[PDB]
């Protein structure tokens, strides 16, 4: 046979980027996990050259930060694509979720797949939220601040839970350091966990927008998904050099070019843009220990999803209602960003209480009712008696 | 929150560098330094901001070494371990004018006057907050407001009551190149500056993004073609059935 | 087949790119820096240094 | 190496789809085909079906919660002004 | 996952009264062709997925000819979705032709299963 | 079939850990792999937990190892396992090659198996190098110095390299900083070099120390493999808890506890103990450059192995002379150690030279010959004519 | 999955060594078994036969080597000494 089949290294190569058989009627959203793969290893490759001038105590850190987009050669480039990828990295991370929710791939056999996906999400929002701490800002500070008191709501045991996770007393000098060696050792958990992610794909390959199987009319990866990937290589690097040559500090939070100060509390404390709905979740419940899990609930409640969809055609594409209230969640979702975004004021409260609802009812209400009377309709539609 | 803890929304300036090609204005950097030394330099630090930077930039070579060498900083101890001073070089920082926060906060009522390295880039609005905070003292607060004694008003800070005085009057400094020097002048010259002080990558950003931005547009249409080209072979792909023979 | 010569070996036509690629990176910075230039006449430093003659 | 269990997607010859006969393929080079014959036109009366028979299930949830939030920030930026202070004296309280 | 039994005693309810079928038998087909599988030349039953053992079963019972069939309008389907483009209106299914076809064999292999989970878990008559 | 073999991600754990056919007549000498990759888990455990309390710049080095040393506790604990194990980790991979070099496991069809484990001893060198130049100690300072002037050699480019290199004019800040990024970034790189080197094995198989074939008598991994495997692994760390806890400071080098003072030269600069054959080849050769290609050559001189082996049977167990060579082969590898701890005095240029040449000698001109003379005795001995 | 080139280790079943016929298996187990009856006696003679056959080979190496580096390490502190230091002198230069 051919040397891309017998050799052990390249067998590996060929069976997943050469030879794979993709349904051939997959459109330009099944093109967002070559995106996400492009995009965490720009984030891995900025974040060594970046981190070779970084020096992580808590009185050297914001220098060492202006030291790197000051007197490093190109340094500049390094931040602005790190940080501005970041956001890019979550923004393709969220389309891809969604062409995930919208035709059905969390469905069976997939279901693994699925699982998989959740748990490199939230490393990925672990990844992120100890990178932004690293800055050591303005934000930085008091985020990384609300943040593990959250954790000291957990009953009879929390407090010396977050005393380990400061290693002090407060948000200091030992809880910046093991923030960036955490912060450097997460990526190569998720880079693991892709690894895993794509074996429980291989297994069974992609689906396809149609919900229908994709036996029949296999096209090979080689030349067609290659090329059609790297259309949208060039298209996502278009963006993120508009991003980060003409508007980089767009995304990002002005306060977080103020050094780390303890005693002053700022006007308005918001994390960064994307995890703004799921601090909107947990600012919504008047109390700490149920906003925390409410909070890890509602990525559970993607877990919960394989679970509760009743349809027995996979996908959204040929279903009305189901479609319809697809894009009431996500136009929600941009609801909960944009609810967290604003003070605790009134009518924000109560907003966000109803728009909390509104997520949870379609995890665990709207999806299997709709899926139901879908499915009858259907066989109400044809079926004559 | 209100208004007046929000403060006032600064307008859209038509700076000299905005838009995507558009880059500083080099003699108005100058003239911002300036400005920066005969006013603000009594009671702002610039401790990010070394020599060696406005060198081709807003100064000559010689000029930023004949203003360093005003300065005395740190040097290595003598051979008996006495602490002695040296004129400063271009390797050195722009010194404070006070030695620690204590001495600011004794000298300016309390309030610490916050180092200006990145006070451009770290306030919403920018360059629009930073000009119209300076040029928008009003002659006596509008009726109804109380100010705690020893603070002043300006609607564009968040409260509306600023530890600042004003200190943009017309006419107190001087230009090198005879420019009429009014607040709005001066105010304008400052902020550029700031905005150098705050991104001395401007310039440069800018033109490899022109560079960027042109190949990555042409590798993407053409990208597109190379698609639409390998793809073709299977788009126009057709398929017709007539239905076997059931007797097998 | 007058130009497919010219493409016929993978060894010429990579020859042709590396070629191309480094007569396009100089000629392509020497052009944007000229317009880059060119577009902000009397603001760049050389302008200043040229007007101020003291 | 050991057998693993029973996927849905089989290999190049033994894909696993029901068996098929009698349904002929036809294919051009691409090499002999002229490519983006098909953009003008197309990007005009194709997009213009896609986006008709496509638009509304996403118009409508913009609408409404687009709708929702501007009630929501005029209301908020009513109850913080000057005239409907007393109102946020008894809504906040 | 709706266990075909079910969705059959659910429609056969509402086909058997006539107040429930003169309300929402418009509204039924109404949502069928805003679904719009007939515009890629589909069948319903082609379109239910066919990744558990049950429908696998179901696939393996159906006849020759009617397989050819269906991989012939999967084929069309697949195709005519990558033009990104409409079958036309002389090649769209009609509504006579949206036939439940695989059907009965999805409901004899429900009913297969159904029994021999049943008898797996039976008591016994003391 | 059983969930061990059918599941995705068990399945590799089976044909791994569980299933695997080993040959039932491999000795304690097949457990080195187990033992490196236990060991290689203690480093980067012990480097995480140790990394989360250093601060990498040039003036803050030294002083936060004694920080670890003294104000975290039990952190004495874990700079001794990291050093000590260090050093196990090449007692124990060089125990491995001989095991590779003794029962011809680098013959056909194992070649890649040996280049990949070439691979990952260069990728491991590198790794501890980085890592004792990360402490700033004396010996830290000054070997950085002499390797990177050693990279300074390279005509024409060399000298632009080594300001590459150092990031500067000298051993200074940014040098100290960029070895502690990379030398947290190449463990993951030698990680998954293991995986691939673990694939290159399992599609042939171990070998036997016989040097047949093991296809007729196979037994699984598990159980019998296993508390084999967890035999030797307790006595390594026995071993390892009394050079930790009883004796630190036996095998590194007193001299780096002073701290890095560029203008002191020291008495005698000496790499830490495994490096010094390496060190004693490239000292031997009377020249920067050919210095430079020797001490690489020397590695490399393992690729050029398989061959040169024109032996007909597997292995040195049944043959006289070739494991006669071995061992004097071994005994020159420690006499090159032994060579290199001394100072440039007579006679250590000569003995230097002469067990350099020995070497090479045995890598490509000893074993060709006593492989061709071990031929032609076995065929001469038994066939009558 | 792909097919893979011919290895030399198959799995359990298919295994690839020679077929075999007539060669049978006794194994007792070890409940019924009592482990480390062999170390004593085994432990002195096993390990007695297995050093003496095994010993020389690596004995005469390190003979060898150490008897030469005894030797180097005394001509080192021999001419580093007063004694030799006209013949430092001369094998220096
Ligand atoms: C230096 C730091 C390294 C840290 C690594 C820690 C692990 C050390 C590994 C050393 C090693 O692997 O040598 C293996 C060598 C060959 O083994 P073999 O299979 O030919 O012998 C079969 C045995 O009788 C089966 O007997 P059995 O399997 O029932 O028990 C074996 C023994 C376990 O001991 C060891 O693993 C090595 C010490 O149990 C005991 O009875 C111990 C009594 C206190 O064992 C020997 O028999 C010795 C032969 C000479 C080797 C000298 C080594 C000098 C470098
Ligand atoms: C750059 C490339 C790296 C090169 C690495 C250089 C070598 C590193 C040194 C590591 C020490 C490893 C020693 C060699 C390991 C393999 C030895 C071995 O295989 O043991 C078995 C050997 C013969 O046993 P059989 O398998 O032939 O028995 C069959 C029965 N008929 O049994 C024997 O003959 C006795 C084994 C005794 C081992 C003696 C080890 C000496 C260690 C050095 C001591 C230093 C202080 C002087
Ligand atoms: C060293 C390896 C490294 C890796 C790998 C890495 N980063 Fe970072 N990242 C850094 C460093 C150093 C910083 C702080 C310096 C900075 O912010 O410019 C940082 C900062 C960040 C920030 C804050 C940026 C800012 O300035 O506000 C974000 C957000 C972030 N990382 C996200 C990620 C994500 C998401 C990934 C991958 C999934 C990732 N990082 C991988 C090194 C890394
Ligand atoms: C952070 C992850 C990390 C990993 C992974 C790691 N180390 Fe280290 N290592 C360190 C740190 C930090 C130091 C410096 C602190 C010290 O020496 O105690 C160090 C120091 C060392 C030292 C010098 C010890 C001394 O005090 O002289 C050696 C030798 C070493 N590492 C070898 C290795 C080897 C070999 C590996 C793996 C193959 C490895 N390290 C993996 C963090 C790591
Ligand atoms: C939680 C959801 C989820 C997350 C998060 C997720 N994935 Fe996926 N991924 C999927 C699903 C579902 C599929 C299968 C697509 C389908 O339905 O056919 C998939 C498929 C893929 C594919 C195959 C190409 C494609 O578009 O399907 C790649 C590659 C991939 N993922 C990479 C990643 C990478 C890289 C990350 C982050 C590092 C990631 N995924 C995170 C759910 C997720
Ligand atoms: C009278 C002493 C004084 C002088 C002179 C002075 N400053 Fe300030 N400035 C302050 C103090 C005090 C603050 C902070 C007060 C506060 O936080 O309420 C301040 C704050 C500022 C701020 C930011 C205020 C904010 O709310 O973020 C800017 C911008 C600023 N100064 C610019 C300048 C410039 C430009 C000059 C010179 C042109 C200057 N200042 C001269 C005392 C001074
Ligand atoms: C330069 C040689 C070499 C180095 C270095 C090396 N390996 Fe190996 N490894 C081998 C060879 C050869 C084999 C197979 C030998 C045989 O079975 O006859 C092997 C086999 C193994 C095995 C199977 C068990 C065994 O002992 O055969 C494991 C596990 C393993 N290696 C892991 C590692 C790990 C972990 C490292 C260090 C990270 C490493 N190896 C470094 C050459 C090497
Ligand atoms: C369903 O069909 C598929 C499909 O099957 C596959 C496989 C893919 C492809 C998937 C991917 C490409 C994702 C793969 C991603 C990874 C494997 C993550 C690995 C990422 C890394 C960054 C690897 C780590 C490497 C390093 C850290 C090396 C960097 C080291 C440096 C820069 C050292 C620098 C120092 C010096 C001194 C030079 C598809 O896109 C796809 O859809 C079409
Ligand atoms: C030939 O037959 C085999 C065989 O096939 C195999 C696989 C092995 C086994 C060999 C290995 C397992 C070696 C492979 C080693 C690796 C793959 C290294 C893996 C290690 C890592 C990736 C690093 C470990 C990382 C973690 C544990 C992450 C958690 C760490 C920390 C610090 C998180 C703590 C933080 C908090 C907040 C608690 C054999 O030994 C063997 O011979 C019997
Ligand atoms: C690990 C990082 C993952 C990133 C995801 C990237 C997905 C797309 C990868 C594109 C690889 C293109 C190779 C095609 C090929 O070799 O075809 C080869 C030849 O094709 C070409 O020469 C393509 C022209 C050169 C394109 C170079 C693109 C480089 C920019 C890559 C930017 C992203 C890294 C085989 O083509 P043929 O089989 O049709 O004859
Ligand atoms: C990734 C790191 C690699 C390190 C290499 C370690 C190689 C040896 C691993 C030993 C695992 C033992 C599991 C055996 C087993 O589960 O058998 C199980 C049950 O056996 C046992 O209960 C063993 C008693 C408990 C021993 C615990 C040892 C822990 C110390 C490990 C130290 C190294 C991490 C199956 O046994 P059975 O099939 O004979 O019934
Ligand atoms: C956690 C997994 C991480 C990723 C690992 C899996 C993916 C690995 C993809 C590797 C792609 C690049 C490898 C191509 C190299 C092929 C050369 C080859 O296989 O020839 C090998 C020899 O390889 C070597 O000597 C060293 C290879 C080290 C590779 C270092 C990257 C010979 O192989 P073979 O036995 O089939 O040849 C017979 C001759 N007719
Ligand atoms: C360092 C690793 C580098 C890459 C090498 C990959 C090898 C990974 C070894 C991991 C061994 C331990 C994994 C045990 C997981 C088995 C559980 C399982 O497969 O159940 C799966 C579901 O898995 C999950 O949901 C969570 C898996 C997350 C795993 C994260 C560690 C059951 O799925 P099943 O196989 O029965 O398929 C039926 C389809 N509905
Ligand atoms: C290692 C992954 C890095 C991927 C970066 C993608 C993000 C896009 C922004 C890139 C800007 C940084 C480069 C730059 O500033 O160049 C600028 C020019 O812009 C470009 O040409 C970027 C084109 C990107 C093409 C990508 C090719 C793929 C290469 C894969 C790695 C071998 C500066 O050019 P100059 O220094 O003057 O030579």
């Amino acid at each position: 046979m051919a040397f891309r089949k017998s050799n052990v290294y390249l067998s590996l190569v060929n069976s997943y980027i050469i030879d794979s058989p993709q349904p051939s009627s997959i459109n330009y959203w099944w093109n967002m996990g070559s995106l996400l793969g492009l995009c965490l290893v720009i984030q891995i490759v900025t974040g060594i050259f970046m981190a070779m001038h970084y020096s992580s105590n808590i009185e050297l850190a914001f220098s060492s930060v202006e030291h790197i987009m000051r007197d490093v050669h190109n340094g500049y480039i390094l931040r602005y694509l790190h940080a501005n990828g970041a956001s890019f990295f979550f923004m393709v991370m969220f389309m891809h979720m969604a062409k995930g929710l919208y035709y059905g791939s969390y469905r069976s056999p997939r279901v693994t797949l699925w699982n998989v996906g959740v748990i490199i999400f939230i490393l990925t929002i672990a990844t992120a939220f100890l990178g932004y701490c690293c800055v050591y800002g303005q934000m930085s500070h008091w985020g990384a601040t609300v943040i593990t008191n959250l954790f000291s709501a957990i009953p009879f045991v929390g407090n010396d839970i977050v005393s380990w996770l400061w290693g002090g007393f407060s948000v200091s000098n030992p809880t910046i350091q093991r923030f960036f060696a955490l912060h450097y050792l997460v990526p190569f958990i998720i880079a693991a966990m892709v690894i895993m992610h794509l074996m429980a794909l291989h297994i069974h390959g992609s689906s396809n927008p149609l919900g229908i199987t994709g036996n029949l009319d296999r096209i090979p990866m080689h030349s067609y998904f290659i090329f059609k990937d790297l259309v949208t290589v060039f298209l996502f690097m278009l963006i993120l050099a508009l991003f980060v040559f003409y508007s980089p500090n767009t995304l990002g939070h002005p306060d977080n070019y103020i050094p780390g100060n303890p005693l002053v509390t700022p006007a308005s404390i918001v994390p960064e843009w994307y995890l703004l709905p799921f601090y909107a979740i947990l600012r919504s419940i008047p109390d700490k220990l149920l906003g925390v899990i409410t909070m890890f609930a509602a990525i559970l409640v993607l877990l919960v999803l394989p679970f509760t969809d009743r349809s027995v055609v996979r996908g959204n594409t040929f279903k009305v209602l189901s479609k319809f209230f697809f894009f009431i969640f996500v136009f929600n979702f941009v609801l909960l960003g944009q609810i967290g975004a604003c003070h605790v004021e009134v009518p924000y409260v109560l907003m966000g209480q109803i728009a909390t609802f509104i997520y949870f009812a379609y995890f665990l209400i709207i999806v299997p009712v709709i899926s139901t009377i879908e499915n009858v309709l259907f066989y109400i539609g044809r079926v004559n008696k | 929150m209100t208004a007046a803890e929000h403060g006032l929304h600064a307008p859209a300036y038509a700076w000299s560098h905005n838009g995507p090609f558009e880059t500083f204005d080099h003699a108005s950097i100058r003239r911002g330094y300036q400005v920066y030394r005969e006013v603000c330099a009594a009671c702002h630090s610039l401790d990010r901001v070394a020599w060696r930077t406005l060198v081709g930039v807003s100064h000559t070579n010689e000029e930023v070494r004949n203003m360093a060498e005003e300065f005395e900083y740190d040097d290595e101890p003598d051979e008996q371990g006495n602490p002695k001073k040296r004129p400063g070089k271009l390797s050195d920082y722009i010194p404070g004018p006070y030695p620690n926060e204590q001495a600011a906060r004794a000298a300016n009522q309390g309030a610490l006057p916050p180092d200006l390295s990145l006070i451009v880039k770290a306030r919403h609005g920018g360059c629009d907050y930073i000009f119209s905070l300076l040029t928008g003292y009003p002659d006596e607060p509008p009726a109804g407001v109380a100010l705690p004694p020893g603070s002043n008003y300006n609607p564009y800070f968040p409260g509306g009551s600023i530890a600042m005085a004003r200190v943009l009057f017309d006419d107190m400094v001087e230009y090198e190149d005879g420019t009429p020097a009014t607040t709005s002048q001066m105010a304008k010259d400052v902020t550029t500056f700031l905005n150098w002080c705050a991104e001395p990558e401007h310039d440069e950003r800018k033109r490899l993004g022109l560079k960027t931005v042109i190949i990555l547009s042409s590798l993407y249409l053409l990208s597109i073609w190379v698609k639409k080209f390998k793809w073709a072979g299977i788009k126009t792909r057709k398929f017709v059935f007539n239905p076997p023979k059931p007797r097998k | 087949s007058l130009y497919k010569t010219f493409f016929k070996r993978n060894a010429v036509f990579v020859g042709t790119i590396f070629a191309g690629a480094f007569v396009f990176q100089t000629v392509f910075d020497t052009a944007i820096t000229s317009w880059y230039e060119n577009h902000n006449k009397g603001k760049l430093w050389k302008d200043v240094k040229a007007r101020i003659a003291a | 190496g050991p057998p693993s269990g029973k996927t849905y997607m089989g290999w190049w010859g033994h894909m696993g789809g029901p068996k098929q006969k009698g349904i002929t393929s036809y294919a051009v080079s691409p090499y002999a085909q002229k490519p983006l014959q098909g953009i003008f036109h197309n990007a005009v009366f194709n997009s213009f079906r896609r986006f008709k028979s496509q638009f509304l299930y996403v118009l409508i949830p913009a609408g409404i919660y687009w709708y929702w939030w501007k009630n929501g920030n005029e209301y908020n930026e009513f109850l913080y002004s000057k005239a409907g202070r007393e109102e946020l004296e008894r809504v906040n309280v | 996952p709706q266990s075909f039994t079910s969705i059959a005693r659910i429609g056969d309810y509402i086909l058997k009264s006539p107040v429930l079928s003169k309300l929402c038998v418009p509204v039924a087909n109404q949502f069928i062709n805003l679904a719009g599988y007939k515009k890629l030349g589909l069948k319903f039953d082609d379109l239910i997925a066919e990744e558990n053992p049950i429908m696998q079963t179901a696939l393996r019972r159906l006849p020759e000819d009617e397989s050819y069939a269906r991989a012939y309008r999967i084929i069309r389907a697949h195709q005519t979705e990558l033009t990104h483009h409409l079958l036309p209106r002389n090649e769209w299914i009609k509504a006579q032709e949206d036939v439940p076809y695989l059907l009965p064999y999805i409901l004899e292999a429900e009913a297969a299963a159904k029994e021999k989970d049943e008898l797996d878990n039976i008591e016994v008559s003391k």
